[PDB]
Order: C-alpha cells, then structure tokens, then sequence
C-alpha cells in the first residue's frame, strides 16, 4: 500500500511538473474563435467591389439614390460574410457538442465508476479518474493500471491427476522449470495446485496439451 | 542540396538512408527534421520499434510488478 | 465496413476563380478574405484527414512482426497474414480489397498525398494482427506478453460467460468453423462495398461539379472569362467579370460547406472505428452487438482504401 | 453471514497491512469430521 501510494503521489509530482513546460486542444478552439472574429471585424474594410468601403464617405459624396446599388452591394457582401460566419460557427458548435458529449459519457463512466472498456479512459487498465477545472474545457487525470516487469514461463491449460482433467476458475498453470503454480493473468502470485482452485471437466484424453501434476487436497490431511 | 520525393521536389535539405521518427511531416510516408554541423535531414518515418515477440504454444508471461500511470487528457 | 479518411485537395481562388488574366486578381483583393477562409477550411481538413489515420491505425508504438512458426492451435491464420510470396505487405484478404474498389487536377484542384502510404496502413495493420495473436490485449494496454492462442482464445470465451472447459475439449472443431468463416466471408467478398465507395463517388460527383460550374455563364454573356477581356473593353465588361467572380465564389462556398459536413461525418465514422478497434481489436468489449451481432471474442483489421474493415 | 473459509481467502502474513482485526473462523469442515 505504501509503494502504491507513493507511486501515485509520484505520477501526481510528474503530470504537475510536465504541465508547467502548452495544450493543444484548449487553445485551439479560442485560436479559431479570435481568427473568426478578426476575419469579420477586417470584413467591414473592404469593399465588396463598390466603390467605397464605409456606408457614410459614398452616403456624402453621391446621393442615395446614387448610392442604391453601392449599399445594395455592400448588404449582400456583408450578408454572405455574416452567413459564412454563421455556417463556420455552426459547424464549429456541432464539434464542440460532440466534444462535450464525449466528455459527459467520460466523467459518467471513467469519473462516476470503473468503465470496463478499455483505451478509453487512458492507456492501460483504468482505475479510477479525477476532474479538473479548465477554462473553457476539461481534463481528466486518468490513474491506470500497467505491468512494468515480466518473466518467462511455460503454460499448460489443463492438469490430468487421476484421469481427470482440472482447469483453473481464474488463473492459469505457470512453471519456472521444475514445480507448477497458478497465478491470474494481471500480478505474479504463484499458489499450490488445490482443489478449491480448480474443478473436473471430463477425462484427461481430449486436450492436446497436457501435464503430468498432482493436486494437493487439502480436505485430505485435515482427515486424519 | 535538390532532394525528389512522391510529394514533390523538396530543396535545401539532403536525404538520408537511415529512418527516424517523424517530427515535421512532409508527404507520402517521409518526414524531415533538424538534426546533426547540423541541418534539416529528409527520411523515411520509422513506423516504431521493430521488435519481435517470441511465441510458443508452451509459453506465457505473467507480469510480477506494475507502475500506477496517471495519463492526462 | 467503415471509412476513416477521403480524398485530400487543395483549391485556391487565383487558379480557379482567376486564369491568365491580372485584372481578376486586382477585383480578387476585395474578396481576399473569403479565399483565406477557404484555403484555411481545406488545409485544416486535410490535417483533419491526417489526424484520422493516426488515431485508428496507430493505436501501438511498438511494432510487432509475425514469429515464423505458423502452428496457432489449428487456426489458420493465411488470409489475414501477409504473404511472402508477394512483395507488397498487404494480406490476401487486404489484395482482394484494394482491387474490389476503385484527371481533376486540370483547373489547380490538386490531390493532396496522405501522409500514411497503403504500404505502411497495411503494415499497421499487419503489427496490429500479430500483436492480436500473440498476446491478446496485453499489448494494447502495457507491455506486451506472450500467450498461446488456444489459452488466448480460453481467455476471450470466459469474457462472454462461457467457462474454458467447452473449448479444448473440441479445439479441432472450433478451429475448422473458424477456418470455414474465414473461407465463407473470402469467397462473399469476392462477389460490392457500400460505404467505401459511396465517399469517394461523392467526392469525384464534387470535382466534377466543381469543372462544371466554370462552364456557367452565371446570367452573363459568355461562360470562359477570356473571350469578354478578348471582344469588350474592361471598363463597361467590369460588372460581367465581377458577375462570375460571386458566381465563382458562391460555388466555392458551397463546395467547402458541403465538403466541411462530409469531413465532419468521415471523422465521425473514423472516430467510431478507432473505438471499435480500441474496444473489439485490443481487448474484448462486454457491449452487447457493438462488435457484431451475437457474442463477441475477438476483431481482425484489414487494410483497405481509404477505410478499415473488422473481421469480428 | 458467519465468516467462513467459503467466501474468505488467505494470502500473506498478518503483519503486512495497517489495520488488521482479530477475529475467527468457523471453519465449516471442523464439526462435520466428528
Ligand atoms: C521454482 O519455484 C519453486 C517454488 O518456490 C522452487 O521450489 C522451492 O525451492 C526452494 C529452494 O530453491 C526449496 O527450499 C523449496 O522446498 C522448493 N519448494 C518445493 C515445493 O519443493 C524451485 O526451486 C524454483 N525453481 C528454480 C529453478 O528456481
Ligand atoms: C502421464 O502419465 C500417464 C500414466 O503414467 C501416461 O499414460 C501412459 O502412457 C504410456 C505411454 O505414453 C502408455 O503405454 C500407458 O498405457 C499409459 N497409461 C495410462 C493409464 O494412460 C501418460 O503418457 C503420461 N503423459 C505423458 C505426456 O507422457
Ligand atoms: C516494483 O517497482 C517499484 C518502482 O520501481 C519498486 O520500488 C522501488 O524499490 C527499490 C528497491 O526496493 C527502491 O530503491 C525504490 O525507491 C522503489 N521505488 C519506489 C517508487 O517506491 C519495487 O521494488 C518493484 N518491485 C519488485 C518486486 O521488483
Ligand atoms: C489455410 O488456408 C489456405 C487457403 O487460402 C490454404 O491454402 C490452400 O491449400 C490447398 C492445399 O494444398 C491448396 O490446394 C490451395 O491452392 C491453397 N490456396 C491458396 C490460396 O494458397 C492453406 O493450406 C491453409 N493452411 C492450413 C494450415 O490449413
Ligand atoms: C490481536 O492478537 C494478537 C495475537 O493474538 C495480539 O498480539 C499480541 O499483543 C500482545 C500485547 O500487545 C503481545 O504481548 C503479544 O506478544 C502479541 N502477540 C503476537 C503474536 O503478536 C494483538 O495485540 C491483538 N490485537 C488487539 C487489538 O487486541
Ligand atoms: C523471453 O524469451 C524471449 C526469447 O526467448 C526474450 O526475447 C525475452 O526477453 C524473454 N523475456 C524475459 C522477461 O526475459
Ligand atoms: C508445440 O509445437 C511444436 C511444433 O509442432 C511441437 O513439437 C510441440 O509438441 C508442441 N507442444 C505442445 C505442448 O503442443
Ligand atoms: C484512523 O485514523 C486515525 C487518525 O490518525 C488514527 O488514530 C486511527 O488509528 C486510524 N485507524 C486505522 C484502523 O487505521
């Protein structure tokens, strides 16, 4: 527990330390969201082809009559500017929602719960994730489960003692060479072959791959 | 110095046999980057480490210690 | 069967909008600010259609490569793996596909290359299938193990409630209905693709629209912007030329409208393909009909033009 | 429900965890050996 802990308070110290090194889809959105409202503020300084770029210098030097088709041109180059603009944010809107849908389905599952699918809630297998406050967005620290250190072994997916073939219920028949062992499929935990461990399923001549091993049975010397 | 590639004629950075991740994408699975002087190099990306995982019918592993990861996203 | 990228292209307004003439660049300046909007839309589309390979394909930093001993159990792996015999890295079943589906660079549309060759998908593709039938889900989630496929298969029964007796007990017969399927969905397939072919269709039927539309007069007197410059004078041929530069533009827009839509449904699909990669291909997911319709063990991904199948 | 071997599993030694509690159990198979 001690090792577990200071590992997480380690990984905490890490992520806090490579945070303060920028992100990349927090200022991605307010960089699109500026560019957008930059390219309407310079749309107003051209001038569409009329021959003037403000209402008011072609307002004073020729008369409204004369000035119809300029602001006629100006109304409909500014209102294709503003439906682009318009259809721009939309789609935008569209992505920023499947963004948040995304988000909401992560902090239900992976925040409020173990979500059992996995390289969804981080690489690796998930435990547990914590929220964070973000301006205009979220983060999760995703605290996963991943094997650093393995070793070698030879399997065999059944034991035949009396004729008899005996499969492990959650873990699997390992050996380092000479005695045989059962450990789950996630941590090195190597245990005595028992019968609380293991259950019959038929004889011990359909399975192509055997073992010769022996079962302990511990009701036995507790007998005498 | 005149480099030519599937994505075009690419110059003012020579061509190098070996591969290397890609930092700067350029086109049709080449890259180039600024390493050793030293100047900007074009190559192939390498697609990861090439490492073949030894299999047999007879032979499992089961991992004895883990790291506890925080991923940030 | 489900699409992850299209068609990358690049259309700037001088080449298209403008042809040999300088007076259309000078009336271009005044809609100069439309023309950066486009070319930003297609550049981050194309990076859009960049990030979508990346996100599907290269799920593994490790590349894995196939052990040279085929003998699986009894599963026969053939149709999968890639073959020797031809240079390429594509797998029988990824050759069968490539041929199954099948210039517009005239006026400046020009094809923008993807960043990842077929060669190197078919190679993702291929480290992915041996990483799958070597460990299981060990590499998709830590350092990769090694394990039996006959354990491995065991192991993908006990997620679906079924204990691991019923398997080696008729190994042989599971093995040959595995063989069978995989022969049955070769010979179907050779019989064609729905959504591959319906975005690269919808992408040519766009391009040739695009070409069309050079053709319209637009309520104009001519349709090429040559021949009024060649016959009028520019002062009162003024209002024609600017009549094609809006028709022009209007056509753009709507073409970058409708390409924007069709890029945000190909990251849908791309993104719904990653998952199911993630979910089936690296690991086993527990939701019911989400990998297939019935139990699912486990998913092999094939290499394909501008898309990814799942043998579930 | 009485603690018993069925739903209890043994692993490791007693002084490994901070907080630990003395307690038995009924051991199901003792009586029946009688
Ligand atoms: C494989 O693991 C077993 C279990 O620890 C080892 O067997 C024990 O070895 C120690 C000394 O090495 C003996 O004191 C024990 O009596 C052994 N246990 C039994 C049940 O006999 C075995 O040595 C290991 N094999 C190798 C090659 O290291
Ligand atoms: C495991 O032990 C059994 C019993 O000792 C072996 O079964 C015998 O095998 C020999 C030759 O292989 C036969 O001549 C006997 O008739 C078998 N006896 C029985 C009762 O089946 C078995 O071969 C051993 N396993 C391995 C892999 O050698
Ligand atoms: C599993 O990995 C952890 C982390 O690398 C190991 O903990 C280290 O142990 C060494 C020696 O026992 C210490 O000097 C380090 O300070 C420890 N690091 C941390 C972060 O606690 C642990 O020993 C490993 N377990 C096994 C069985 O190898
Ligand atoms: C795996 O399936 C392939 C089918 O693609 C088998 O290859 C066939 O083998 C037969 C037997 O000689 C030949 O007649 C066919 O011409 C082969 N077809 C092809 C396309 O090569 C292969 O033998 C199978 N492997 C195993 C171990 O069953
Ligand atoms: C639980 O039981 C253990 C052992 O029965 C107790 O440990 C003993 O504590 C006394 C006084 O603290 C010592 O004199 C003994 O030497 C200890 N024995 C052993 C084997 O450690 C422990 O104190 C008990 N816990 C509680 C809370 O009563
Ligand atoms: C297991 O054996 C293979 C080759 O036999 C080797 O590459 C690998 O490093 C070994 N694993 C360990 C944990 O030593
Ligand atoms: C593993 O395969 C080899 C090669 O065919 C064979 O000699 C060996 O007996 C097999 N081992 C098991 C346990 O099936
Ligand atoms: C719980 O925490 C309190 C506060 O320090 C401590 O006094 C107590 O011994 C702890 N109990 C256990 C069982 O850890």
């Amino acid at each position: 527990q001690k090792l577990i802990a200071n590992q997480f308070n380690s990984a905490i110290g890490k992520i806090q330390d490579s945070l303060s090194s920028a992100l990349g889809k927090l200022q991605d959105v307010v960089n699109q969201n500026a560019q957008a409202l930059n390219t309407l503020v310079k749309q107003l300084s051209s001038n569409f082809g009329a021959i003037s770029s403000v209402l008011n210098d072609i307002l004073s030097r020729l008369d409204p009559p004369e000035a119809e088709v300029q602001i006629d041109r100006l109304i409909t180059g500014r209102l294709q500017s503003l439906q682009t603009y318009v259809t721009q944010q939309l789609i935008r809107a569209a992505e920023i929602r499947a963004s948040a849908n995304l988000a909401a389905t992560k902090m239900s599952e992976c925040v409020l719960g173990q979500s059992k699918r996995v390289d969804f809630c981080g690489k690796g297998y998930h435990l547990m994730s914590f929220p964070q406050s973000a301006p205009h967005g979220v983060v999760f620290l995703h605290v996963t489960y991943v094997p650093a250190q393995e070793k070698n072994f030879t399997t065999a997916p059944a034991i035949c003692h009396d004729g008899k073939a005996h499969f492990p219920r959650e873990g699997v028949f390992v050996s380092n060479g000479t005695h045989w062992f059962v450990t789950q499929r996630n941590f090195y935990e190597p245990q005595i072959i028992t019968t609380d461990n293991t259950f019959v399923s038929g004889n011990c001549d359909v399975v192509i791959g055997i073992v010769n091993n022996t079962v302990y049975d511990p009701l036995q010397p507790e007998l005498d | 110095n005149v480099f030519q590639t599937r994505a075009g004629c690419l110059i003012g950075a020579e061509h190098v046999n070996n591969s290397y991740e890609c930092d700067i994408p350029i086109g049709a699975g080449i890259c180039a980057s600024y390493q050793t002087s030293q100047s900007i190099i074009a190559y192939t990306m390498s697609l990861g480490a090439e490492n073949s995982v030894a299999y047999s019918n007879n032979s499992i592993a089961i991992p004895t210690n883990f790291t506890i990861s925080v991923t940030t996203e | 069967i489900l699409p992850v990228s299209m068609t990358k292209t690049s259309v700037d307004c001088t080449m298209y909008i403008c042809g040999d003439s300088t007076e259309c660049s000078n009336l271009l300046l005044q809609y100069g600010s439309f023309c950066t909007q486009l070319n930003r839309a297609l550049t981050g589309i194309a990076v859009e259609q960049d990030k979508n390979t990346q996100e599907v394909f290269a799920q593994v930093k490790q590349i894995y490569k196939t052990p040279p001993i085929k003998d699986f159990g009894g599963f026969n792996f053939s149709q999968i793996l890639p073959d020797p015999s031809k240079p390429s890295k594509r797998s029988p079943i990824e050759d069968l596909l490539f041929n199954k589906v099948t210039a517009q660079k005239f006026n400046g549309l020009t094809v923008l290359p993807p960043l990842l060759t077929d060669e190197m998908i078919a190679q993702y593709t291929s480290a992915l299938l041996a990483g799958t039938i070597t460990s299981g889900w060990t590499f998709g989630a830590g350092p990769a193990l090694q394990i039996p496929f006959p354990m491995q298969m065991a192991y993908r029964f006990n997620g679906i409630g079924v204990t691991q007796n019923v398997l080696y007990e008729n190994q042989k017969l599971i093995a040959n209905q595995f063989n069978s399927a995989i022969g049955k969905i070769q010979d179907s397939l050779s019989s064609a693709l729905g959504k591959l072919q319906d975005v690269v269709n919808q992408n040519a039927q766009a391009l040739n629209t695009l070409v069309k539309q050079l053709s319209s007069n637009f309520g104009a007197i001519s349709s090429v912007l040559n021949d009024i410059l060649s016959r009028l004078d520019p002062p009162e041929a003024e209002v024609q030329i600017d009549r094609l530069i809006t028709g022009r533009l209007q056509s753009l827009q709507t073409y970058v409208t409708q390409q924007l839509i069709r890029a945000a449904e190909i990251r849908a699909s791309a993104n719904l393909a990653a998952t199911k990669m993630s979910e089936c291909v690296l690991g086993q997911s527990k939701r019911v009909d989400f990998c297939g319709k019935g139990y699912h063990l486990m998913s092999f991904p094939q290499s394909a033009p501008h898309g990814v199948v799942f043998l579930h």
